[PDB]
C-alpha cells in the first residue's frame, strides 16, 4: 500500500464544479465534456498514437450511460472536433456509432 | 454612469469596479435574457429544439474549448489563448469508390449517380 | 435578572486562565461543580450556597511548557462517569477520569495549537477539535479513530478559531484569522455511513487501516460581514451570532429572508443580516461569550472588567436590552462566560489567575 | 422527395458534408432520417446551392 495514484478525489469533484461555472453551454454538452475527461484523468493519456484506442476505451466503459442518456449524437459531433484536431481518422469515427450498438 | 461608477469602486472594494456598473446598467436598461445557450442560441443535438444551423456554430463551443496538449476540456495547465482547429488537412485521402449504396442508393440512379461527378 | 458578587478568588502562579465549564451533566439535584485551566494546571471547585466554593481537585504538567486553552464536561456511557477533555499549545489532547484521577486516553495528530473542544449534543464520543492548522478533526474518542478532516483546497487559509454545533447537532460554522466563515454539514449519507463504520473496527482483524473522509469544500460561504477577525459564532436556532474586534456582536442569516436553512444551494451568493449588538472596549481579539442552557439570556466578558447583559426574549435587538454588572476589583480582562444547567449562578476569568463568582437575584 | 429532414438532423448534414463531402452512403448511415438517395437529392436540393470547395 503506497497511499498515491494519479487520481486525486478532490480533482475530479473540481474539475466538473469549474465546468459548471460555464453559462453559454447546453447538458448535452456539459454531460459530455465531463464524462470523457473524467476517463481521460483515470488512465493518463499522453502519446497520439493512443487516442484512436482511446475513444474506443471510452465507449467501451461509458456505453450503457450515453444510451441511458441518450447523448450518442453529441459525441458524434465531439469525433467530428477530434478529428478536426487531426487525431483521428475517417477510418474509426463511424466504427465507434457501430460499437456502440 | 462613469462618475457615480468611480465613486461606488472607491467605497466599495467589492463592487471597484465600473465594468459591473456598466454590467447593471445593461441589466437594467434591458432586463431580458435569451437562454442559456449563448445569445445565439445553440440547443444540444439531442435534445427537441432542433434547429439546422451551419457547421461553424455546431462546433463553436468544441473548439473554442478544447486543449489539445492535455487533450481535455480546460487544461489546468495551459491558458486557453490560441488558434482554432481552422488549420489545413488532406482534402483527398479516401476510397472514393461506386457501388448501390442500397435501394435508396445516392448512386444507381444515373441522375446523382452523375451528378456527383457533376458536383465534383 | 441580578447577579452579585458573592465571592471571588485568586491563583498563586498569577498566570491567566482561559476557561470555564460547569458539568451540565448534572443529574438533577447532585452539587454544581465545575473547573477551570491555566497555564498547565487544572482545577476542580464546587458551588456552594453563601458565595461559597470548595477547591475539589488539581492537576498539572511538569514534563514540558503548555497553556492549556480548551476543556469540556462530558460522560461515559458504560458506567456514567464524569469525563473531561483539555488541550493546549502542544496540541495534545488529553481524557481524564475524576473517578479514579487519571488520564485514560491522549489523542496526537495536529500539527500546533488547538482551540476549542465541543461534543456532539446526542452522541458522547465524538469530539471536534479545531485547530490552528486550518483543519478540524473530528474523532470517535471510544474505538480510538479518527473521522473526518475538513479543511483542504477550499477550506480555511489561516489559523481556524471558534466553531459551534447547531442546537440538533447536524450542521457546524467556523470561524478564524481569514475573516471566513463556512459551512459544513454531517447529515449527508456519506458522512453518516462513515460514523456508523467508525463504530466498527477491530485493529487486529484487518491488515488495513481504517480509512478516513476528506472533505474539500465548505456548503456556503462568504467573509461580507466583517472586517477583522472572527473569533467566535454560536448557531441561533437557525439562526447565527457573531463577534469580532469590531465592537458589535451580529445576528443574520445566509440568503434572504425567506431563503431557507436547508435549501441553500453551495453557490449561494448573498446573506441577509438582522441586527447588531452593541458594546465597548473588545479592541483585542480572542474573548467569547455563552449562553444559558435555555437560551434566554447573553453574557460577555470584557477588556475592562465590566459586563454586558441582554435577554434573548422578544426584547427587539434595536432596543433588546443592557445590563452591566461592575465590580471595582480586577479590569484586567475578562475571557469566558458559563452559566449552570440552569440560570442560577454565572462565572467569569479574569486576566489575573483570579475567578469571580455573581449570583442572581432573579 | 420531402421528407423529414429535422433541424437537428440537417444542421448535422451541414457538418457531415465537412467530413467527407462526397459520400452520401456515409452520411446517410450517420444520420438516420434521410436516405442516401434523398441524401443526393437534398444535395441536388441544398449542396446544389452550396459555396465553391
Amino acid at each position: 500500500d503506497s497511499e498515491d495514484e494519479k487520481d486525486p478525489e478532490w480533482l475530479r469533484e473540481k474539475t466538473i464544479t469549474q465546468i459548471e461555472e460555464f453559462s453559454d453551454v447546453n447538458e448535452g454538452e456539459k454531460e459530455v465534456m465531463k464524462l470523457w475527461n473524467l476517463h481521460v484523468m483515470k488512465h493518463g493519456f499522453i502519446a497520439d498514437n493512443q487516442m484512436n484506442h482511446a475513444c474506443m476505451l471510452f465507449v467501451e466503459n461509458y456505453g450503457q450511460k450515453i444510451i441511458k442518456k441518450n447523448l450518442c449524437r453529441n459525441f458524434m459531433l465531439h469525433l467530428v472536433s477530434m478529428h478536426d484536431f487531426n487525431l483521428i481518422s475517417i477510418m474509426s469515427i463511424d466504427k465507434a456509432v457501430t460499437k456502440l450498438r | 454612469s462613469d462618475k457615480i461608477f468611480e465613486a461606488i469602486s472607491s467605497m466599495f472594494p467589492d463592487k471597484g469596479t465600473a465594468e459591473e456598473l456598466k454590467e447593471k446598467y445593461k441589466e437594467l436598461t434591458e432586463q431580458q435574457l435569451p437562454g442559456a445557450l449563448p445569445p445565439e442560441c445553440t440547443p444540444n443535438i439531442d435534445g427537441p429544439n432542433a434547429k439546422s444551423v451551419q457547421r461553424e456554430q455546431s462546433l463553436h463551443s468544441f473548439h473554442t474549448l478544447f486543449c489539445r496538449r492535455c487533450f481535455k476540456y480546460d487544461c489546468f495547465l495551459h491558458p486557453f489563448h490560441a488558434t482554432p482547429n481552422t488549420y489545413k488537412r488532406k482534402n483527398t485521402e479516401t476510397a472514393l469508390d461506386n457501388k448501390p449504396c442500397g435501394p435508396q442508393c445516392y448512386q444507381h440512379l444515373e441522375g446523382a449517380k452523375e451528378f456527383a461527378a457533376a458536383l465534383t | 435578572y441580578s447577579f452579585k458578587c458573592v465571592n471571588s478568588l485568586k491563583e498563586d502562579h498569577n498566570q491567566p486562565l482561559f476557561g470555564v465549564q460547569f458539568n451540565w451533566h448534572s443529574k438533577e439535584g447532585d452539587p454544581l461543580v465545575f473547573a477551570t485551566v491555566g497555564s498547565n494546571r487544572v482545577t476542580l471547585y464546587e458551588c456552594h450556597s453563601q458565595g461559597e466554593i470548595r477547591l475539589l481537585q488539581s492537576y498539572v504538567d511538569a514534563d514540558a511548557d503548555e497553556n492549556f486553552y480548551t476543556c469540556a464536561w462530558t460522560y461515559d456511557s458504560n458506567t456514567s462517569h464524569p469525563l473531561l477533555a483539555v488541550a493546549g499549545s502542544r496540541g495534545i489532547i488529553r481524557i481524564i477520569n475524576p473517578i479514579t484521577m487519571q488520564c485514560i486516553k491522549h489523542y496526537v495528530g495536529h500539527g500546533n495549537a488547538i482551540n476549542e473542544l465541543k461534543f456532539h449534543p446526542r452522541d458522547p464520543n465524538l469530539l471536534l477539535s479545531v485547530s490552528k492548522d486550518h483543519a478540524l478533526r473530528l474523532w470517535n474518542i471510544q474505538t480510538d479513530t479518527l473521522v473526518a478532516i475538513f479543511g483542504g483546497v477550499e477550506g480555511h487559509r489561516d489559523e481556524v478559531l471558534s466553531a459551534d454545533y447547531d442546537l440538533l447537532g447536524e450542521k457546524i460554522m467556523s470561524c478564524g484569522m481569514d475573516h471566513s466563515l463556512k459551512l459544513w454539514r454531517i447529515n449527508s449519507k456519506r458522512m453518516m455511513n462513515a460514523i456508523k463504520e467508525s463504530y466498527d473496527y477491530n485493529p487486529n482483524k484487518t491488515n488495513r487501516p481504517f480509512i478516513s473522509q476528506k472533505i474539500h469544500f465548505p456548503d456556503f460561504s462568504t467573509r461580507d460581514i466583517h472586517r477583522n477577525y472572527v473569533d467566535c459564532v454560536r448557531w441561533l436556532g437557525d439562526l447565527i451570532l457573531s463577534k469580532s474586534c469590531e465592537n458589535a456582536i451580529v445576528c443574520w442569516k445566509p440568503g434572504k429572508m425567506e431563503d431557507d436553512i436547508d435549501k441553500i444551494k453551495p453557490s449561494e451568493s448573498n446573506v441577509t443580516i438582522l441586527g447588531r449588538f452593541d458594546y465597548s472596549q473588545c479592541d483585542i481579539w480572542y474573548m467569547r461569550f455563552s449562553m444559558d442552557f435555555w437560551q434566554k439570556m447573553l453574557a460577555l466578558g470584557n477588556q475592562v472588567g465590566k459586563l454586558y447583559v441582554w435577554d434573548l426574549e422578544v426584547e427587539d435587538p434595536h432596543k433588546a436590552k443592557c445590563t452591566t454588572l461592575t465590580h471595582h476589583k480586577c479590569g484586567a480582562a475578562i475571557r469566558q462566560t458559563s452559566f449552570s444547567r440552569d440560570s442560577s449562578i454565572l462565572i467569569a476569568v479574569c486576566d489575573d489567575a483570579s475567578i469571580w463568582r455573581w449570583d442572581r437575584l432573579r | 422527395e420531402n421528407v423529414e429532414w429535422s433541424g437537428a438532423e440537417a444542421s448535422m448534414f451541414r457538418v457531415l458534408i465537412g467530413t467527407y463531402y462526397d459520400n452520401f452512403c456515409a452520411i446517410a448511415r450517420l444520420i438516420g432520417t434521410k436516405t442516401c438517395r434523398q441524401v443526393y437529392e437534398f444535395r441536388v436540393k441544398e449542396s446544389s446551392i452550396i459555396a465553391p470547395a
